[PDB]
RNA sequence: GGUGGAGGUCCGUAGCGGUCCUGACGUGCGAAUCGGUCGUCCGACCUGGGUAUAGGGGCGAAAGACUAAUCGAACCAUCU
RNA sequence: AACUUUGAAGGCCGAAGUGGAGAAGGGUUCCAUGUGAACAGCAGUUGAACAUGGGUCAGUCGGUCCUGAGAGAUGGGCGAGCGCCGUUCCGAAGGGACGGGCGAUGGCCUCCGUUGCCCUCAGCCGAUCGAAAGGGAGUCGGGUUCAGAUCCCCGAAUCCG
RNA sequence: AGUUCUCUUUUCUUUGUGAAGGGCAGGGCGCCCUGGAAUGGGUUCGCCCCGAGAGAGGGGCCCGUGCCUUGGAAAGCGUCGCGGUUCCGGCGGCGUCCGGUGAGCUCUCGCUGGCCCUUGAAAAUCCGGGGGAGAGGGUGUAAAUCUCGCGCCGGGCCGUACCCAUAUCCGCAGCAGGUCUCCAAGGUGAACAGCCUCUGGCAUGUUGGAACAAUGUAGGUAAGGGAAGUCGGCAAGCCGGAUCCGUAACUUCGGGAUAAGGAUUGGCUCUAAGGGCUGGCAGCCGACUUAGAACUGGUGCGGACCAGGGGAAUCCGACUGUUUAAUUAAAACAAAGCAUCGCGAAGGCCCGCGGCGGGUGUUGACGCGAUGUGAUUUCUGCCCAGUGCUCUGAAUGUCAAA
RNA sequence: UUAGUGACGCGCAUGAAUGGAUGAACGAGAUUCCCACUGUCCCUACCUACUAUCCAGCGAAACCACAGCCAAGGGAACGGGCUUGGCGGAAUCAGCGGGGAAAGAAGACCCUGUUGAGCUUGACUCUAGUCUGGCACGGUGAAGAGACGUUUUUUCACUGACCCGGUGAGGCGGGGGGGCGAGCCGGGCUCUCGCUUCUGGCGCCAAGCGCCCGGCCGGCCGGGCGCGACCCGCUCCGGGG
RNA sequence: CCAAGCGUUCAUAGCGACGUCGCUUUUUGAUCCUUCGAUGUCGGCUCUUCCUAUCAUUGUGAAGCAGAAUUCACCAAGCGUUGGAUUGUUCACCCACUAAUAGGGAACGUGAGCUGGGUUUAGACCGUCGUGAGACAGGUUAGUUUUACCCUACUGAUGAU
């Protein structure tokens, strides 16, 4: 059964810290505790070990990722930019 | 009056960095013949949390070109590198995330991290989590490069300075509210004795310029000149302006 | 409807603290203790030993607090 | 003899103890015998008092060794100077070794040791101190005294060299 | 051994086996081989696992502190009975037995998960592997060599008593203070609560006797009223456990909430339901629970103990946290959040008499340093004259030494 | 109802991060009212324990000019003493709190002192630090502008002082040698390169070749050198200066 | 005290101008004589006593005293003079009962009698003021109340000549 209407994971904090801060931290709490599909082995096991450190329990690979998400939008953009500059550099 | 807290921070004592569980200084490779003239290969063995640092660190292993040994380096982990990956350092390394190249060979607009302030210093700029520098331009005649730093300042550096391609991992860390004094207690228990911070107006005049009064007020302007003596230089130090930053 | 068992979460012991009685005592058991009643009790928690900071100095989640019953500048000897 | 000892009753602490053992601190207060001057805020035939004598046994339980936060010499620097800073930093920082070649001495003189020199090889990169709660091989059962016992004796083991 | 007037095949006590070696249970494996799975299956309290190989078969390894065995019955213990100098490790008989059970408590081993802007020592020391420089003998009188089984010798130095705390320590003392730990029984009960008891311990806390006046200190009880007392309900009192029902304003939708408000609760005799093992059934074992019913007492039943009074509002501070050791615990401090300011290292901020000195810094702007405000919500208006801070400067008044 | 709450607002002297307004939850924080409850009270009583009490033993201390009954008087303007009156009778016990302007501590308040100390600043006089100019360390060379071959100054360079960073000071500069390209009439040059990028392997302690030498009987056994691994150089390599 | 007036009339039932004479020390002042090697600083509570300048009650005289109610005066302090809301309050105001709800002193009686609400230390907030440290007969909140066993007095208890 649905146990809360809107707090969800930030129901652990009760009434404290304010609705907007709890609303903000809810987005991060879901993402930083999610299990992502590993791109090396395909199993949904990519889990955060520390801030910025993501580890897959199946293939044992470790990845330098984002603080709360597996990869950041900034890092994804930079990889494409570095890929494009590499082609032009050697044509 | 007595010596103020800011004065006492300089003597070391209870204000020294908490470095008991840190893993070592994060650095590039020391520049040698392989990086000067070609490239050297390495393998990312592990990516580890460093107490007190937001960014993760990568443990990279190289071969020693002169002795039968394995060299373990401790790099700032660029975002997207994984264990078992091969990284390459040197003049002729390819433009890939995690490789170490001189900024002179990088095309304009390259995104780099752990960039040398001076050629050979082994990486000093843009090392915080999520941060990076950019390459603006080169002057092959003067053998120098123009980069943009995470603060936004533009700097002219030698073209021979090395850097790691990509941005530092662990980005977006400051986007999470701490929500708790206790969580800030733990953040700084790994760094140094700087928390919590008592306000100047909350003290007596003996230990602070702003202390004292029947009302908690500064009483004197809080923008303090650049040349004020230690123990007086408190508040907004040499402020060019104050108030809300409205506009660009 | 169940399962699950988070929390600077709540009642409450050990522990840690010390609100009120303006209770006891006030040539005291005690140069600060005693009783009931009370705060908190997974955390910014409690605590042993080691080690560091020394007097216009330290150290202070800040009361001019603490720095060996001494603190709006310790104690000791000297100047005297 | 209200208070000591024995016996018997009636009670209390009520396994977070008023029980059984340690650390720090004490330092003989421990145990036996004697005294009842002084002390133990009454008394005492009693005491942790006084007096006369005893009592602490280890490869295996700790220290001892390691490093921790840290402390601290040398090189160097500073300093009128006692000295101070500094701990890898302005240093010719190794007194070692498989092996090989030249000799010298000895002995179970057969040939091997030891020993001197030369050749060869050599990162550790920091003297030293720092924990009776951290790391750190290996001992247990029974008996035994007034007081000691995983230490003594009996039996059975084990680590290191 | 106790009780035995009556009853009680009763109540109480007690009923071993060390280290090390061997074997075997048990536990664990992210170890191997066959094979190839959707009608997906396996599986936990939860999870979680699989074509990167699931189920199902057959193996391997690690720990085995459990049991057996050597130790080892010779000892220890219980009990009965004999001896001595009788201060003997004295000598004999018998015994040291068979099962069950548990979210029980304590310890431990293991598996699996959660939390971190926290990621939770170093070294001495020991080991395995990769390589193959070398060495060993020429078929024997075998050699180099051996982390295998026996056997031989040694292990020095210092500590070691006792107290460990309402009398061995610190507070001038045998001071109601302070002072770090380990073990931890039965009953009631949710319980390391309180109350009673066993093992162990003690003698009432630096004296006794006799009285039972006032005034005290500490406990109680009071007709009728019910805060009229007092600055103020200070103090005391009321409520209180559990089950069943029921629960508002407001709210940041998490709460408020044990809101508020009711009913019930003992004893006894029953009924039903909830499981395991062996071979839709049969038999044999069992662990406390829940619900319901009758009967029953002078309506007494959470019978002691344990154990929230409640509601409507206003001010302040968001909260948890901290503080004037010894008159102030608070609205003060901190806090997350918010906003400013300096700094790209020959740097910012700071220490230092001193230097190629030192802290931040094992750091690098998502950082470090310096201030203000003080969660969230909503907003943060006008003023650069003053005082500050800051920016430009040979264009340029005053302006030291040289 | 000098209290509380809600309104009003020309507000002595409210007001926007010297933050304004709010608001759930929370509070040993301040305040008002209501239910319940009661000895807070009307208005007190009784009971229990330990005292006090009396006894045996044992046994302090604070304090003390002499002392210790009052009325009035006058008096340093509130007498235990003095004057005038009232009056006065051993030694003691339990209580008590009127007095002793009781004890306690050379008044903290207030003033004075040519006595201080903590703190502040637009006080006076200084001072660490800091910014700034000059002189020295402190050099080499080109230009520009001046002054009379010398000399001042500006710019640009240099390195060798001086500083910084890295490293176990491990391949620096120049030349040679070699490879792919270009292009002029096979050779010379423009000019560039120095052998590693797929995979979570391995990688040292030289192979090979050339030339010498030793011991033993062309054959065995064993050494030395060189190339492999280019040569020459004055700062280890960079960055400043 | 005088008496212009008021009181329909009428100075004096009851009042009383312009003037003037006193008393009191429960108001505030003025002064600075005592106390700064300290006389505990408001209010309440509690408890006794005293004054009279009499509110009530007893006995009376006078009224513009018909009665009732009331007013003025005399002897007079024997006995009374209350319960409450707001406030720390003294003071004040209101509710209610009453014969009446009088006024005062006793070191502005009374803190080794209490309480500690206010004032009046150190913490903290607001406003105004100050550049500031800080200040404010301006608000606010929290803030240790010591000793009797001596002498006397008093209360009771033995006793003494
Ligand atoms: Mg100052
Ligand atoms: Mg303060
Ligand atoms: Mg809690
Ligand atoms: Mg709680
Ligand atoms: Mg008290
Ligand atoms: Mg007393
Ligand atoms: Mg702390
Ligand atoms: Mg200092
Ligand atoms: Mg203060
Ligand atoms: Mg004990
Ligand atoms: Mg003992
Ligand atoms: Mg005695
Ligand atoms: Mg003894
Ligand atoms: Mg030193
Ligand atoms: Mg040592
Ligand atoms: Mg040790
Ligand atoms: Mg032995
Ligand atoms: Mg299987
Ligand atoms: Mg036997
Ligand atoms: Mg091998
Ligand atoms: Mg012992
Ligand atoms: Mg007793
Ligand atoms: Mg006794
Ligand atoms: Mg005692
Ligand atoms: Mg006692
Ligand atoms: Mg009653
Ligand atoms: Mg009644
Ligand atoms: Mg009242
Ligand atoms: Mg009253
Ligand atoms: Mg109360
Ligand atoms: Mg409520
Ligand atoms: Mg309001
Ligand atoms: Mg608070
Ligand atoms: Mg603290
Ligand atoms: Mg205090
Ligand atoms: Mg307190
Ligand atoms: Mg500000
Ligand atoms: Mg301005
Ligand atoms: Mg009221
Ligand atoms: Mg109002
Ligand atoms: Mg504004
Ligand atoms: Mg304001
Ligand atoms: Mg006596
Ligand atoms: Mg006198
Ligand atoms: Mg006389
Ligand atoms: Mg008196
Ligand atoms: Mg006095
Ligand atoms: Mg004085
Ligand atoms: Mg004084
Ligand atoms: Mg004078
Ligand atoms: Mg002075
Ligand atoms: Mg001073
Ligand atoms: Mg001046
Ligand atoms: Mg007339
Ligand atoms: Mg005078
Ligand atoms: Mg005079
Ligand atoms: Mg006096
Ligand atoms: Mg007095
Ligand atoms: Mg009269
Ligand atoms: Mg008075
Ligand atoms: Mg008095
Ligand atoms: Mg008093
Ligand atoms: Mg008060
Ligand atoms: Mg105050
Ligand atoms: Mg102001
Ligand atoms: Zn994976």
């Amino acid at each position: 059964a649905k146990r809360t209407k809107k707090v969800g994971i930030v129901g652990k904090y009760g009434t404290r810290y304010g609705a907007s801060l709890r609303k903000m931290v809810k987005k991060i709490e879901i993402s930083q505790h999610a299990k992502y599909t590993c791109s090396f082995c395909g199993k949904t096991k990519m889990k955060r070990r520390a801030v910025g450190i993501w580890h897959c329990g199946s293939c044992m690979k470790t990845v330098a990722g984002g603080a709360w998400t597996y990869n950041t939008t900034s890092a994804v953009t930079v990889k494409s930019a570095i890929r494009r500059l590499k082609e032009l550099k050697d044509q | 009056g007595r010596v103020i807290r800011g004065q006492r921070k300089g003597a070391g004592s209870v204000f020294r960095a908490h470095v008991k569980h840190r893993k070592g200084a994060a650095r590039l490779r020391a520049v040698d013949f392989a990086e000067r003239h070609g490239y050297i290969k390495g393998i990312v063995k592990d990516i580890i949390h460093d107490p007190g640092r937001g960014a993760p660190l990568a443990k990279v292993v190289f071969r020693d070109p002169y002795r039968f040994k394995k060299r373990t380096e401790l790099f700032i982990a660029a975002e997207g590198i994984h264990t078992g990956q091969f990284v390459y350092c040197g003049k002729k390394a390819q433009l890939n995330i995690g490789n170490v190249l001189p900024v002179g060979t990088m095309p304009e607009g390259t995104i780099v991290c752990c960039l040398e302030e001076k050629p050979g210093d082994r990486g000093k700029l843009a090392r915080a989590s999520g941060n990076y520098a950019t390459v603006i331009s080169h002057n092959p005649e003067t053998k120098k490069t123009r980069v943009k730093l995470p603060s936004g300042s533009k700097k002219v550096i030698s073209s021979a300075n090395r850097a790691v391609v990509g941005v530092v991992a662990g980005g977006g860390r400051i986007d999470k509210p701490i929500l708790k004094a206790g969580r800030a207690y733990h953040k700084y228990k790994a760094k140094r004795n700087c928390w919590p911070r008592v306000r100047g107006v909350a003290m007596n005049p003996v230990e602070h310029p702003f202390g004292g009064g029947n009302h908690q007020h500064i009483g004197k302007p809080s923008t303090i000149r650049r040349d004020a003596p230690a123990g007086r230089k408190v508040g907004l130090i040499a402020a060019r302006r104050t108030g809300r930053l409205r506009g660009t």
